[PDB]
RNA sequence: CGCAUUAGCUAGUUGGUGAGGUAACGGCUCACCAAGGCGACGAUGCGUAGCCGACCUGAGAGGGUGAUCGGCCACACUGGGA
RNA sequence: GGUACCUAACCAGAAAGCCACGGCUAACUACGUGCCAGCAGCCGCGGUAAUACGUAGGUGGCAAGCGUUGUCCGGAAUUAUUGGGCGUAAAGGGCUCGCAGGCGGUUUCUUAAGUCUGAUGUGAAAGCCCCCGGCUCAACCGGGGAGGGUCAUUGGAAACUGGG
RNA sequence: CGUAAACGAUGAGUGCUAAGUGUUAGGGGGUUUCCGCCCCUUAGUGCUGCAGCUAACGCAUUAAGCACUCCGCCUGGGGAGU
RNA sequence: CCGAAGGUGGGACAGAUGAUUGGGGUGAAGUCGUAACAAGGUAGCCGUAUCGGAAGGUGCGGCUGG
RNA sequence: CCUCCU
């Protein structure tokens, strides 16, 4: 897969010792496709290509698709990590990603265009809107679901 | 909450306080009541100008009027503007911002309403301080 | 006659001491506004019964008439039901 | 008379089979849930309680359920009354309400046509 | 609409019968009878307020406002009467 | 009111502005001060090299204004019905007995208040808005709709809630 | 008098959701004459630990899990339990 | 006859103000001690009582958040 | 026992 990286965040964080501060930078970054394949990524606490490592290995472990009914996702979800909870909503064409920050991150890379995202908890919270787009995968467009169920797609939606 | 407790008892909002109380109350010579109107200035006469220190971190003589106002409150506000705007026991006119430094400073005495200089050579938006923009 | 009828209204008979007179009460599920749950609303009324034949637990129907006094507004059009003790 | 947790807390644990105490309307749910493809049979015994048969549920016939990740929830004593109009869908689809009528349940289209909305699941 | 750090209120008060008055129904007024009526679903009291079309804001639920413009109401130096 | 608008010269002459530029939010350097003078929506700047103060030269928005103060809603799933909590962050009543209230196992029959549903009447005009047209488009005016009701009245349905 | 860190800092009721091991008072059933051993089981009382939950610590059939009913309580710190 | 205003009276309620007084808040560099945080040098804290310039001390019961 | 302010 061909990967474009976006950086959230780094902050400088830092352990104490007797002669003082020691100072590391644990980066985040965003990874993905823009066509239904996103990863998490860490940093290790040093540098933004550590954290592109493992980005683009969470992007096939964590999240090993993005459900995508169009340029949207197929139901309305709430992804929940830790206080992270994001509402993920599925948008009409021409809504836009409306999103604030790291979401749009996510949901940029995703290839996601067109979705509705308030945040209700807010901290570089990745994890809680990767937990959403994997509930979709529980539920992806329809073909698991009718599969699942027994039936068709048309019988199931209409 | 349950429902039936919400039905019995509602939800109740916090009661939101004005930053500048003194600006709120209006006032009535005949009856000898305050009224409740919201005002964005409010003229007052200088009961006592003076310095005074500063909160930590800051070290400084903050010039400031202890004013009476038409509402028949007095209160504290600042002088503000470098070079000597301090003035004497006098008609001013006042604002609504707090000096974060000075406690109980809520206000600031506007300059413009009477003799004033402020920053004379404002760089920008030189309508702060009643700096008549020279030709 | 072609007569578009008043309000018309039934309940239990709360109150009948008052001679010429009853009180009539139109229990009722009214939703809460916000809550939305059902709850148990109460309007009393007052409504006239000329032989005095009404009683406590009369599950009357009673019709809007012209003010039969200050409080009274409606009339004992029939007594449905016929509570006793 | 709430199979809904009891089925919540089985599929959760994947459980093959449980046994919830039968009534009218817990037998229609059942029903409705199995046209999905849970229940294959139940045991109907001698009637010394209403229920002791119970519903018998088995949706984990197999090792892994084909229809896994059951989930209900809108089930309060606060009454909630839809409009034939405004029933709702559950995850615009691929989820099922069982909406109480005098003569009808379930979609969007059994609304206007049936009417009652009455009970709301999810 | 707010306040229970306002819990009891009412005595033409509640109903009757009669008489009078009113364009008009009616404790509307009075006479004579009873003893009622209201209230924890908040009476009563205190505070605040013209109400509504609307207006501002908000995904919406809601929240706030009710100058200008239209409708209903009330008032016309203060108070009473025809 | 010899006022709008046209012609025609003198002719683009008369018609550019204010505010902001740490970060939020796209936008820096001299000098003078030296915890002074002053600044400040928040975090915070100044104690003798101040990209946030005084001055001096320098730049993104919207467009004769924009700064400042005041009020309201939003952001604030921050009174949470939608949509929050209570072991240790704020929060379980010291514990009972209980009146009212709230809530209530299974079947069946019947009822139909709730629930649902059809039909009919009104909810002015303006405004905002659905198709939206006209006035050169507009900063504006017309018609036909829609919303508008915990609303009547009446006829059904009867699973569920309620009554027998 | 009416308060305590009156504490499990954990409201009551009901159901449902791996196990393992003590212990208190019972019950049933094994081959056995009992004792004893073993199996099962009810109601307590502890410890460990699944799933799930949790900001984390931890909780975990004696839930802080999954649900429903009802009650009590919270809404930045001070000022002030004044 | 009713009757506005007025008069008289004793109460109710609300605001302003008052010698003085009470704690409270705030305030770069005041005085006294050192109570708490470590076993904080007598584990701490809760209720109550009492005593003491002041933090606090001591009794009784309770809690572990020793 | 105490350890000025930024
Ligand atoms: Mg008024
Ligand atoms: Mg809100
Ligand atoms: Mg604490
Ligand atoms: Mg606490
Ligand atoms: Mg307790
Ligand atoms: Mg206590
Ligand atoms: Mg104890
Ligand atoms: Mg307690
Ligand atoms: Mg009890
Ligand atoms: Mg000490
Ligand atoms: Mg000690
Ligand atoms: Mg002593």
């Amino acid at each position: 897969l061909e990967l474009e990286e976006r950086l959230v965040t780094v902050n400088r964080v830092a352990k104490v010792v007797k002669g003082g501060r020691r100072f590391r930078f644990a980066a985040l970054v965003v990874v993905g496709d823009k066509n239904g394949h996103v990863g998490f990524g860490t940093g290790k606490a040093q540098e933004v290509p550590e954290a592109i490592r493992k980005a683009v290995e969470d992007a096939k472990k964590n999240l090993i698709e993005v459900p995508m009914v169009g340029t949207t996702i197929p139901h309305e979800i709430i992804g929940r990590f830790g206080a992270g909870n994001i509402l993920l909503k599925p948008a009409s064409e021409g809504t836009g990603v409306i999103a604030g920050g790291p979401v749009r991150a996510v949901l940029e890379l995703a290839g996601v265009a067109d979705i509705l995202s308030k945040s209700l908890g807010s901290n570089t919270p990745i994890n809680m809107i990767r937990a959403t787009l994997q509930g979709l995968s529980e539920l992806k467009r329809a073909e698991d679901v009718a599969k699942l169920r027994g039936k068709s797609v048309e019988e199931l939606l209409g | 909450p349950t429902i039936n407790q919400l039905i019995r008892k509602g939800r109740v909002s916090k009661v939101e306080n004005s930053k500048s109380p003194a600006l709120n109350k209006g006032y009535n010579s005949f009856k000898k009541e305050h009224t409740n109107v919201s005002s964005p200035q409010k003229r007052g006469v200088c009961t006592r100008v003076g310095t005074m220190t500063p909160k930590k971190p800051n070290s400084a003589l903050r010039k400031y009027a202890r004013v009476r106002l038409t509402n028949g409150i007095e209160v504290t506000a600042y002088i503000p503007g470098i070079g000597h705007n301090l003035q004497e026991h006098s008609v001013v006119l006042i604002r609504g911002g707090r000096v974060k430094d000075l406690p109980g400073v809520r206000y600031h005495i506007v300059r413009g309403a009477l003799d004033t200089a402020g920053v004379e050579n404002r760089a920008q938006g030189r309508s702060k301080y009643g700096t008549k923009k020279p030709k | 006659s072609e007569r578009n009828q008043r309000k018309v209204y039934q309940g239990r008979v709360v109150s009948d001491k008052m001679d010429k007179t009853i009180t009539v009460v139109v229990e009722t599920y009214k939703k809460h506004t916000l809550y939305g749950k059902r709850v148990k609303y109460s309007k009393k009324f007052k409504a006239h019964d000329e032989n005095n034949q009404a009683k406590i637990g009369d599950i009357v129907k009673i019709m809007e008439t012209r003010p039969l006094s200050a409080t009274k507004r409606f009339r004992l059009v029939e007594v449905v039901e016929e509570a006793v003790i | 008379a709430d199979m809904l947790t009891r089925i919540r807390n089985a599929n959760m644990v994947r459980h093959e089979k449980l046994e919830i105490p039968a009534s009218k309307l817990k037998r229609e749910i059942a029903e409705i849930l199995k046209r999905e493809g849970f229940i294959r049979d139940v045991e109907f015994v001698e009637d010394s309680k209403q229920g002791i048969i119970r519903v018998f549920l088995k949706y984990g016939q197999n090792n892994e359920r084909v229809i896994t990740g059951l989930k209900r929830i809108s089930k309060p004593g606060l009454r909630v009354y839809a409009k034939s109009n405004e029933v709702p869908r559950v995850l615009n689809g691929l989820g099922i309400a069982i909406i109480s009528t005098s003569q009808g349940v379930l979609t969007d289209k059994e609304a206007r046509a049936k009417q009652a909305g009455g009970e709301v699941l999810a």
